[PDB]
């Protein structure tokens, strides 16, 4: 038993960093194959950063105004591009460590764990969702841009993320390895804000059907809704609407556990209106939007404690 | 404004 | 800005585990140098669980009986003996990425990473950290003996916790590398059960002081406490009573944040004694002890946000 | 009892 925030293990991406310097600014790089991937506004500075414009600000730059560093070791670039909000550099050597992967767009509500690097060097790593409103809740200092997100399936690395920048809410910005950010935000710097946040109805339900097959069952009710009664309860207390591909998401999980999600979802109903009424769900006291159900599945038994 | 961390 | 629970890279300790297998039983196993260390309850089965003796179970078995696989590849042992609760079996190829690493003993309070393997195959990490009654609340199915805790200072990996099992309450125990339990945990199987637990003062406390680094100031006041009248009120809410060290230990942070301890331990003992109050503290509405103050110092911000 | 995993 147990259900725990779980991260990827973090060794194939740990082969990967690579620290990026131009002129005085230094922040992390991604080194797959012989290309180092890291964000754009690393060629920048003073007000550089108020109105920048990095179509003029890159062709003022050539190969060696890049130092990117591999540890004490060090490589060459010799051709970059721009591509969106991200730089790509060849360099001389190819990275020996380079694990199969791929580059894929997650959507709000997914999950995945983050690397934070400073000086190319990793430091810790944790998980995180994509945030509704496209931002995430992560964990943050200055040189921690170009620390990236990613998952693992069998041996194959997903990136999704890599870091640029903290909102004022303090709160984190960033963009796929394609250059193209989550989110209206811009590597600018004006006055922006995160969107108002909502909480993830699938994952929350994901969440109880956990608490579930570890074997707790305090929060269910006899009762049933529709769909539509949910949503207009829901919306009220901030909730993402509940769809039908949603509802077939939770399919395996009714099945393992027995449990109708129209079922749970009235349940979610209860404890909306009901409040926790001084108890804790899986340890918690608060409802734990941050599983997905695929979540759930991976960590959580495959037999339910009945 | 933002910081670009 | 953030604050997360963030485990340790898990890189240098990915390329030690090893699978270990001895009859029908399989485990995970950590290979250092020439060494494979896993628990010795590999070799058991039947009944004898219930009433084993090991150094019995074990003279009835030859170095070809343990089957330790390394991937794809494997493992040949040529010598083997108990140490405590561990086996220690040496083989004849050493570990190419055998990291610098040493083994301590870590006491309650302290935290550490853990890696989650099933047939040496590892498959996520978490944070975790040893509860006063010696236990953790950590996320393992069957197949996960062997798995191990660790931290890193610069480039050396601390061993402290190998899996062994999982107590009625849902809860791991395990030993140093070592072989010696945390806690008066035996691998039998009887009626154990965990003692009575605590929440761990040091570390609220150490978190209160994050809450103020990041930003936040509602719990506050104006009041102060000796460290008798505190330990009078945390008794009785169940807290660890704290002392002069751990006051010490809450040295630096007081001077980053310029807020004295016994000062805070007012403002502890006020949260203790009205609730929260309907709000949040560094996003969560519990108190928080699993952060330690070093991982608050390592974590957050050199400077404050004043 | 417990479960020796």
């Amino acid at each position: 038993s147990g259900f725990r925030k779980m991260a990827f293990p973090s060794g194939k991406v740990e082969g990967c960093m690579v620290q990026v310097t131009c002129g005085t600014t230094t922040l992390n790089g991604l080194w797959l194959d012989d290309t180092v991937y890291c964000p754009r506004h690393v060629i920048c500075t003073a007000e550089d950063m108020l109105n920048p414009n990095y179509e003029d600000l890159l062709i003022r730059k050539s190969n060696h105004s890049f130092l990117v560093q591999a540890g004490n070791v060090q490589l060459r670039v010799i051709g970059h591009s721009m591509q969106n909000c991200l730089l790509r550099l060849k360099v001389d050597t190819s990275n020996p460590k380079t694990p199969k992967y791929k580059f894929v767009r997650i959507q709000p509500g997914q999950t995945f764990s983050v690397l934070a690097c400073y000086n190319g060097s990793p430091s810790g790593v944790y998980q995180c969702a994509m945030r509704p409103n496209h931002t995430i809740k992560g964990s943050f200092l200055n040189g921690s841009c170009g620390s990236v997100g990613f998952n693992i399936d069998y041996d194959c690395v997903s990136f999704c993320y890599m870091h640029h920048m903290e909102l004022p809410t303090g709160v984190h910005a960033g963009t796929d390895l394609e250059g193209k950010f989550y989110g209206p935000f811009v590597d600018r710097q004006t006055a922006q804000a995160a969107g108002t946040d909502t909480t993830i109805t699938l994952n929350v339900l994901a969440w109880l059907y956990a608490a579930v097959i570890n074997g707790d069952r305090w929060f269910l009710n006899r009762f049933t809704t529709t769909l539509n009664d949910f949503n207009l309860v829901a919306m009220k207390y901030n909730y993402e609407p509940l769809t039908q591909d949603h509802v077939d998401i939770l399919g395996p999980l009714s099945a393992q556990t027995g449990i109708a999600v129209l079922d749970m979802c009235a349940a979610l109903k209860e404890l909306l209106q009901n409040g926790m009424n001084g108890r804790t769900i899986l340890g918690s006291t608060i409802l734990e939007d941050e599983f997905t159900p695929f979540d759930v599945v991976r960590q959580c038994s495959g037999v339910t404690f009945q | 404004n933002s910081t670009s961390q």
